[PDB]
């Protein structure tokens, strides 16, 4: 009853891992809960308020009682508990997030971060600032190499090395890089792995 | 710690009675809590109250889950025993309580139970039925990981 | 019985060598079945008839004299897979579900008796389980002959020879291995073909792993052999039942 | 010094990396000569591909070969570093505590890449900045610092040296560490008596007992 | 962020690895190329065997410009001595190329017409040697203790499939036991 709201919150955190697990991974997190954590923050503010109040009270009334210690001990733990929840949730949220910023940006010619992450505005803007700052953070890693990378792509090794891509209602032709593949619905291109990696992440290509 | 299983593991209630009186009850209008009151506490706070004192603040009365009836029943047929009903956390939990109370006796017991489940879980690692329903959450997670390695290695086996 | 050796060799050669490109569907069906402790196998007849036309030519001829040589044939295979040496391993039940041609309930009249018949009807009520026997020991009331009788399927009287007589053989129930049985009773579907008359219901015996597979009231399509039992109620007038191997419920049904 | 060897060491590093529970030293001496080498052949193949069109009013094979090869090896390191950056994402705190302490070897220019160090500090920064305007406002006074309380704990974890890693034992025999009957190495676990180790057989154990064997590359993972 | 798997290798990645092993070939052909790691070759002579890396043999086999040799250990008459030697030492896993599963998948997809008696034989043999060996692993896995295991000679794929399992419940098992002393 004392610290249990955090147990319920992480209990809810669990279900997003369930949605990232088997899964299938489309992202589409329901929302970031600002309300329930606001409840948590009001509860914890309550706590630390009574804490400094009693911290004033030992200075006068309690007179360093053996019992007093407990309040600064036990209730202190509660602060930690909320923290233990609040970060555990939060890191989970960054884990479901940064990976998404990894596997797709997105990808050639990134060329900008847009239309991605169906959560969009529904997810908190505090995370989105972190996010845009994070893909800005990875742009520098993109700028050190000189591989070339394409780090974002090709998690799965090339074979061999030409494939066949079957158009999937995409228009097209937007293939400007390397060559004008001239995208055309209902058209399969006997194209190497090179531009396939880049174009498959977008949603144009279908069968590898 | 950050993983959800641990922070959820700390959420579980234990029957721990107070060694001492503590006015300023945070649970309601006592105001103090009379000595030797039996109050259920989650593990997170109760964990360091047994250490800090040279007499500790709490007795640590053994949880109903660890009742010697249970630790006996798990020595018969673990494979048919239902863990998911009792807690459901066991290994995530029991691992803490074995260190907290420093009990040697049951190590040899649970160290056995977990082999006996697993010699069964390499059996459902091959491609459920009812059984998948009675695993402990964390154990269950390992079942995902194994079943996925196998499934993926089979899907690689052909085309 | 060199012929049974000849048939069983063909069944082993059908399980070990069968290839759908390239996994062996059956051989892995087997392993993945013994591990979960299912102790069953489901053959797909189309693969069977694809493999040899011959063994299906005999299996649609005299099923009840053959199918158990197929059971022993497959359990002799699980001996070489599930374990290795140099127990106990029950002889697996096979469940074969295949398309063929649906034979409606009204159209079952003699003539196909002891020939595998696929059909479709809504189950009325399921009868309470009861055990038949599989392997039971027997001792004599006098000379005390210890006889282990392997009873097979698919009634069978006990042997009278080691006064002595007429039938001095006791069933030892402390060592006897038992299986289960069900008795579905199925009313043909209301769409076709009731006409103006109440629809007939053929009595069916499921057994082993198909038992309790189906909630009464769910449409199904049974496969099984068609056969007749006595059950005094003349003359002679033996009454019809459908042994089931094996049952498959309609989509899905879970 | 041979290319093939740098590659075998690249693969070796890659496996040892994805296996072990924790981070390994950043091997710049090699990884940089490969980061120069690929910049060379990627320019070279585009040059020969462009010069090829001049003899055109033949065989695309060594070009296709070459290019496929380059796709393979440009995959390898990209897996490598895309992995290490993850372990940095998990160990950022631990590494920080490892940096503030004197002993023994901190990040420097060695333990992490000159590229990786940026990733580390910036990620760390923007992470602290995220949690700062999110849940610490509203800031507990004891919890101001991210570090051990202790308990529980936090992180600290996870320099976990006891975790199990499949290991395959390989290395040149003098006939150093071979005590018989078959061969090297010791072993001497703290909790248990030596097995000890046989070289033609893979033996799974803790990462800590074998870390020195790992350093020497006397056992592959 | 590797996402999957991540601690264990991917089934594909172990082929990605094994294709780095060299094997002999029979080139139909009679630039340069230096490539990087190959070291080979002077122009390959037709009807002459030579040693090259795998992924290139496979590459040149798609174009059917080269005929891969069968490994001396891949044969049914050869495999027979191996299952014979395997049934008779229920404890040890015998002698394995260590890639044999993955070469058994790879060389059968394309090269299949090059083998002498490839059809309906060897696949029957290795699907078997990949049976009794697997159950022998599951029955050798009851003896689990920390910290030791002899997995002796064992395929890379076989390692990779069961890895999360073993090295997870070893991390629940050894975790109580180290910590209870």
């Amino acid at each position: 009853m004392y610290g249990d709201l955090g147990n319920k919150l992480v209990l809810e955190a669990k279900r997003t891992k369930q949605l990232y697990a088997r899964s299938n991974q489309d992202v589409n997190l329901p929302m970031y809960h600002e309300d329930i954590i606001r409840n948590i923050l009001k509860e914890v503010s309550n706590l630390r308020k009574n804490t400094e109040y009693l911290k004033e009270q030992q200075q006068l009334g309690m007179l360093d009682d053996k019992v007093a210690k407990c309040q600064y001990f036990v209730t202190l733990l509660c602060m930690e508990r909320n923290k233990r929840c609040l970060l555990a949730y939060q890191r989970l949220r960054t884990d479901i997030l940064d990976s998404m910023a990894w596997n797709n940006n997105g990808l050639d010619l990134m060329s900008s971060i847009t239309f991605s992450q169906q959560d969009t505005n529904n997810l908190s803007h505090q995370e989105q600032e972190y996010l845009k700052e994070y893909c800005d953070l990875i742009t520098d890693l993109k700028s050190g190499d000189l591989v070339d990378i394409d780090l974002s792509g090709s998690l799965v090794p090339p074979s061999d090395v030409f494939i066949d891509v079957r158009v999937l209602k995409d228009a097209g032709e937007i293939q400007t890089e390397y060559g004008v593949f001239n995208l055309i619905k209902d058209s399969q291109f006997f194209v190497r792995q090179s531009d396939v990696e880049r174009l498959i992440q977008q949603g144009y290509l279908q069968k590898i | 710690y950050y993983d959800i299983d641990d922070v959820l593991a700390d959420g579980t209630e234990f029957p721990c009675k107070f060694q001492y009186d503590i006015p300023g009850l945070g649970y309601n209008p006592g105001r103090p809590i009379t000595k030797n009151t039996k109050l259920s506490l989650p593990l997170w706070l109760a964990r360091i109250l047994a250490i800090v004192g040279p007499v500790p603040f709490v007795e640590l009365l053994p949880p109903d889950m660890f009742s010697t009836k249970v630790m006996n029943a798990i020595k018969t047929d673990p494979v048919a025993l239902d863990l998911h009903s009792i807690n459901s956390h066991f290994f995530s939990l029991a691992i803490k309580w074995i260190m907290l109370f420093s009990e040697k006796e049951l190590a040899n017991v649970v160290s056995e139970l977990l082999l006996q489940r697993a010699q069964e879980l390499n059996h459902h690692a091959s491609s459920t039925s009812t059984f998948l329903l009675k695993l402990e959450e964390m154990e269950k997670e390992i079942y995902k990981k194994s079943h996925e390695s196998y499934k993926d290695t089979k899907r690689w086996m052909f085309k | 019985d060199d012929d049974n050796t000849e048939i069983i060799k063909s069944f082993k050669n059908f399980i070990l060598e069968f290839r759908l490109d390239s996994q062996f569907i059956y051989r892995d069906q087997l392993r993945n079945n013994i591990l979960v402790k299912n102790y069953s196998l489901t053959v797909n007849m189309e693969h069977l008839i694809g493999y040899n036309e011959d063994i299906y030519k005999k299996l649609s001829d005299e099923p009840s004299d053959i199918i158990p040589l197929f059971e022993t044939a497959i359990t002799q295979v699980a001996k070489r897979i599930s374990i290795l040496s140099r127990n106990s391993l029950p002889t697996f039940q096979l469940i074969l579900n295949s398309n063929a041609n649906q034979i409606p309930l009204r159209d079952l009249d003699s003539e196909h008796v002891s020939k595998i018949v696929r059909l479709s009807g809504i189950i009325i009520s399921t009868s309470v389980l009861s055990s038949r026997a599989t392997y039971l020991s027997i001792m004599c009331r006098n000379c005390r002959h210890t006889t282990s009788i392997t009873i097979n399927n698919f009634t069978v009287s006990l042997p009278r020879s080691c006064n002595c007589g007429p039938d001095p053989y006791i069933i030892i129930h402390e060592s006897s291995k038992f299986i289960d049985q069900q008795f579905l009773k199925l009313q043909e579907i209301p769409e076709l073909v009731p006409v103006g008359e109440m629809p007939r219901n053929l009595t069916m015996t499921c057994d082993r792993y198909l038992t309790n597979k189906v909630i009464p009231g769910t449409r199904v399509t049974i496969v099984g052999i068609y056969s007749i039992y006595n059950s005094k109620n003349g003359v002679a007038i033996r009454t019809p039942y459908i042994k089931i191997l094996g049952i498959q419920s309609d989509v899905e049904t879970s | 010094v041979s290319p093939q060897q740098d590659f075998s060491d690249l693969m070796k590093s890659w496996k040892n990396e994805r296996c072990s529970p924790e981070l390994l030293p950043y091997p710049h001496q090699l990884m940089k000569r490969l980061l120069n080498r690929i910049s060379m052949q990627s320019q070279l193949i585009e040059n020969i591909s462009m010069g090829f069109l001049d003899m055109q009013n033949e065989s695309k094979l060594p070009l296709l070969c070459m290019e496929t090869e380059l796709e393979r090896l440009k995959f390898v390191i990209r897996s490598y570093i895309r992995c290490r950056l993850s372990k940095i994402d998990k160990f950022s705190l631990y590494l920080r505590q490892l940096n503030e302490d004197e002993n023994s070897l901190i990040s420097l220019t060695d333990l992490l890449s000159k590229d990786e160090i940026k990733y580390h500090d910036t990620h760390s920064l923007i992470w602290l900045k995220l949690v700062n305007d999110s849940i610490l406002k509203y800031m507990p006074e004891e919890l101001q610092a991210i570090n051990d309380t202790e308990g529980s704990v936090n992180m600290i974890d996870e320099p976990d040296w006891n975790k199990f890693v499949f290991i395959h034992v390989n290395g040149p025999p003098d006939g150093e560490n071979e005590f018989g009957k078959p061969c090297y190495t010791v072993t001497i676990p703290d909790l248990k008596e030596e097995v000890e180790l046989t070289i033609g057989s893979i033996y799974v154990m803790r990462y800590e007992v074998i870390r020195d064997l790992l350093r020497d590359d006397k056992v592959a993972l | 962020l590797p996402a999957h798997l991540q601690q264990t290798f991917s089934p594909e990645e172990i082929q990605f690895i094994v294709e780095n092993e060299p094997i002999k070939i029979f080139p139909r052909i009679t630039w340069q190329l230096i490539t990087t790691d190959d070291k080979a070759l002077n122009n390959m002579v037709a009807m002459r065997s030579t040693e090259v890396v795998l992924w290139i043999a496979l590459l040149l086999k798609q174009q059917s410009k080269c005929s891969i040799v069968a490994p001396q250990w891949l044969t049914t008459k050869e495999l027979d001595r191996k299952i014979q030697y395997e049934k008779t030492h229920p404890d040890r896993f015998s002698e394995l190329p260590w890639n044999w599963l993955v070469l058994a998948r790879i060389l059968f997809n394309k090269a299949k017409d090059d083998f002498h008696d490839p059809i309906h034989e060897l696949r029957g043999k290795i699907q078997d040697l990949r049976e009794i060996r697997q159950i022998k692993v599951l029955k050798g896995l009851k003896y689990l203790n920390e910290s030791h295991l002899q997995l002796d000679n064992l395929s890379l794929l076989e390692i990779n499939e069961l890895r999360p399992f073993i090295t997870e419940i070893m991390d629940k098992l050894r975790e109580i036991h180290t910590a209870s002393l």
